[PDB]
Parts: structure tokens; C-alpha cells; sequence
């Protein structure tokens, strides 16, 4: 019960930390995670013509 | 007359006052009023009979009826501390007894006691409700995490 | 060799000393100390990061391991709660203290005042 | 032994403080700040 | 690509790291920054073409990148951070408990201020009652 009380406790300063910057922070997390999805779509399209360019290689 | 010779009065009165006053240490949100009872004839009981007078003037702001100058307080307590002698040095011994001692200290039948001399089934009646008393901290903490949590 | 922080009092797989004071600390909490208060944690002199001198120089079960940490949590976790609750109890003691001294000079004011009518009686 | 003095003092202690018994031990408020700063930090 | 050069500040496609600045840049800068001054815009110390490194990605083997936010690394990070904050916390309180513990033994006169009073009202009293 003593235990209990002070992960209480710090469970209680950590919620009030979050409620300060959890918001700017999971903003801030979702900006960089598009930058990843779009530069990986940007690969991916041009993976995707590479590999038309040698189907037009082969047909030529 | 607004500066000096009222800020002057500020610091005079706040040194009037009961150092427990001027360090903010702890001080009792109500006066006990088992901490007043006295044989009336010891020495301790006079001494017992002001420190209640004091602790009615910081928690109740009741001033008392007469009031002592710094000057009348430190020159008694200079015969304080010219006739104390042998105080003693904190060492390990001394954390290993008060560490006992809070381990030792249980209240029941309203009243502070040592644990090992109260009847068995008293020693768990208190370690039940002393028990119950922290389930109670939890609970008043969980309450307000769950709160924000849910925020 | 067994290594003691003196900010934590667990051995350490890091030890560091400083200059300031020659008590051996793990470096990431004098770091962060520092950080934090400036001083040495034990003389109370001013201390900075490049005054710390580094020292010289298994696993059983995930399952084990993720309850020896729950065990050992609850351990540093009760530890701190009783320091607060010693804390308040020393703070309650010295209070006492104050106010049976702040009483006691009460009195012998009071007896040393009225003393003095015996010499006009 | 000093142990009787020590048991006495801190039952008077306890004893003044007899009401406040029921508050959980407090936070200081260089602890809680301390913790805090560290962790925006 | 995800590299950011330190000097044009764009996310470059032409990453380099030299081996004086443990820093990263455009091949086309730095090139031509080697070529007309010798040196690393960050440390200033020297530079030559035989200490750069070009940057990659995605070569077999290479694990995919987790995203998922939770990791063990990233737990166990946070679980010492904790630790360090409790810690510093129980050592500051315990530092406290010291101070205040040492002062109340010192402050123990209490006893010796009740034999002064025994003191000065014996004598009170027989100088009261002599009349």
C-alpha cells in the first residue's frame, strides 16, 4: 500500500506533464510520420516506373 | 512612515512570533485538546500550559494575554542553552532506534501506543484500519488520476 | 570492481569522481545533478561536467527479469514514500521542539520578571 | 539508552500533531518541482 | 530523403558525412566548399575528399522501420528516466531528513530547560517566602 501510493503520485505528475505537452507532442510525432508516408509514396511511384521502364525495355 | 517605520513594525512582530511561525515549519491544522492536560505542579506543566497558549496564538490566531519582547526571549534563552549540556551527536544508532520507533508507534483506542503491548486482537483491529487508512490515500489519488486520465 | 554511487548508493557499471569532492557517483545522475543543481551533491562547492574523472573498470528468464523489475520498483517506490513520511515526522518533531523551547523561554521570562518583585517586597 | 527520550519526544510529537494524523505525507515543494523540471527537461 | 544537409539546410538527395565533422551534407557543396577553402564549415579542421562518406538506405537485410511509437529500446529508455528522476527526488529528500533530523538532536535541551525552571522557581520561592 505504501508502493501503491507514491506510482500514484507519479502517475499524477506525469498526467500533468502530459496534459501540458501531449498535444504539441503527438502533433509534432504526426508531422514527421507524413514526411515518412509521403517520401515512401515518392518511392514507391518511382520503384513502379522503373520497373514499367524495363517491361518497355523488354517489349522494345 | 509608510516604508522604515512600518516595515520596521513588520519584522518587529514577525520576531515576536514563535519560531515555528517564522521558519513556516509544520504547524497543527487543530490544537489537541489532549496536549493541554497537566499535573499543574511540574515544571513541564507550566512549560506545557504556554505551548498551549502558543499553539492557540498560530492556529487559532488567538494572541495571548501577554506578550513577550525578542530581548525577553533571548535572554531567556541564552539560560537555556548556557545550562544545557551533553547534547547528543546523530549517528547511525540514532537512525536505527527512530527508525524503529515509527514502525513501533500505532494509534488505538484514539491514542498513540506501542504496538507491542496492546491485546492481539487490538493490534489487528489498528493494523486493519491503519491498513484501511492508506487504502483510503489510493483511492483519493486514483480518483483524481482517472480524472485527468479521462480528460 | 564493486563501485558505490554516492547519490543512489546502488553499484554502478559506470562510476565517475569528481574533483570537487572525490565521492564516486554514477556519471548519468551527477549529469544530471549538475544539471539540475550546479553543485557537488556532497560539499556543496561548484561543480561542471568537465571537472569528473572516469574510474578504471548475464540474463535467465525475460519473464524473471520483467519481475525482478516489478519487485524491485515497488522497492524504490516504498523507499521514497517512507522518506516523505520520515520527512514529515522529523518536521513534526522539530516543531514540538521549537514550541516547547519558544515555551520554555515564556516561563523563565516570566519567573525572571516576577524574581525581580523579591527585591522590593 | 536515548530510546526513551526518543519514544517520548515523538509520542508529544504525534500527539500535537493528533488531527493531522489522516493527511497522507506531503510532497515538498522542491521535490515536486525538482521532478518536474527534470522531466521537461 | 530524410537527411538534412547542416549548411544548405534542405533535405538532401545527396548525402554525405565527413569523417573530421560527424556531420552531414550535399556532395555538391561540399565538394565545391573542399575545393575553394580546404575545410570543414563545422569544426574547421581540414578536409579531404578521401574522408567522405555517402549515406544509404534500404539495402537487403536492412529491417523495417518501426513506427508503431512503443519499442523496448524506447521503454527501457523511459524506465531509467524514471529511475533517475526518483532517485535525485529520494535524494534530495533524504538530504532534507538529514538536515532537519540533525538540527532536532542538537535542539535537545528540553530537559535542561525544565531544570532551570525547577531552578528559578526554588529560588522564587524562597525568595518570595521570606517575609
Amino acid at each position: 500500500a505504501k508502493a501503491q501510493n507514491e506510482h500514484l503520485l507519479m502517475r499524477q505528475i506525469n498526467l500533468e506533464l502530459m496534459d501540458e505537452y501531449a498535444a504539441e507532442s503527438y502533433l509534432q510525432r504526426n508531422k514527421v510520420m507524413e514526411d515518412l508516408l509521403t517520401h515512401a509514396e515518392k518511392e514507391l511511384r518511382k520503384t513502379k516506373e522503373a520497373v514499367m521502364e524495363v517491361h518497355a525495355n523488354r517489349k522494345m | 512612515n509608510k516604508a522604515k517605520r512600518n516595515a520596521e513594525n513588520r519584522v518587529r512582530n514577525m520576531k515576536m512570533r514563535s519560531q515555528v511561525i517564522q521558519r513556516s515549519l509544520p504547524k497543527p491544522t487543530k490544537v489537541n485538546e489532549q496536549a493541554t492536560r497537566a499535573t499543574n505542579s511540574s515544571a513541564d506543566d507550566m512549560v506545557k500550559a504556554e505551548m498551549s497558549k502558543l499553539l492557540a496564538w498560530d492556529v487559532d490566531n488567538k494572541p495571548p494575554s501577554v506578550i513577550y519582547s525578542r530581548e525577553e526571549l533571548d535572554a531567556a534563552a541564552d539560560l537555556i542553552k548556557q545550562e544545557a549540556e551533553s547534547g547528543p551527536e546523530l549517528n547511525s544508532l540514532m537512525w536505527k532506534v527512530v527508525e524503529q520507533c515509527t514502525s513501533e508507534i500505532i494509534l488505538s483506542k484514539d491514542k498513540f501506543t506501542r504496538i507491542a503491548i496492546l491485546p492481539r486482537e487490538e493490534q489487528m483491529k489498528a493494523l486493519n484500519d491503519e491498513f484501511q487508512m492508506y487504502r483510503g490515500w489510493m483511492n483519493q489519488r486514483a480518483k483524481r488520476a482517472a480524472k485527468v486520465e479521462k480528460k | 570492481m564493486s563501485f558505490v554511487c554516492g547519490i543512489s548508493g546502488e553499484l554502478t557499471e559506470d562510476p565517475v569522481v569528481s574533483q570537487v569532492s572525490g565521492h564516486i557517483f554514477d556519471r548519468r545522475l551527477i549529469v544530471k545533478f549538475i544539471a539540475e543543481n550546479g553543485t557537488d551533491p556532497i560539499s556543496h562547492g561548484e561543480l561542471s561536467e568537465d571537472q569528473l574523472v572516469s574510474l578504471k573498470s548475464s540474463g535467465t528468464s525475460i519473464p524473471s527479469l520483467l519481475k525482478m523489475l516489478q519487485d524491485e520498483w515497488d522497492t524504490v517506490m516504498l523507499n521514497s514514500f517512507s522518506l516523505r513520511q520520515q520527512l514529515q515526522i522529523a518536521r513534526q518533531e522539530l516543531s514540538h521542539s521549537l514550541y516547547q523551547h519558544d515555551a520554555a523561554c515564556r516561563v523563565i521570562s516570566r519567573l525572571s520578571k516576577e524574581l525581580t518583585a523579591a527585591r522590593e517586597a | 539508552a536515548l530510546l526513551n527520550q526518543v519514544f517520548k519526544s515523538l509520542k508529544r510529537a504525534q500527539d500535537l500533531f493528533y488531527h493531522d494524523y489522516a493527511q497522507p505525507p506531503p510532497m515538498p515543494e522542491e521535490n515536486d518541482s525538482l521532478i518536474r523540471s527534470m522531466k521537461r527537461k
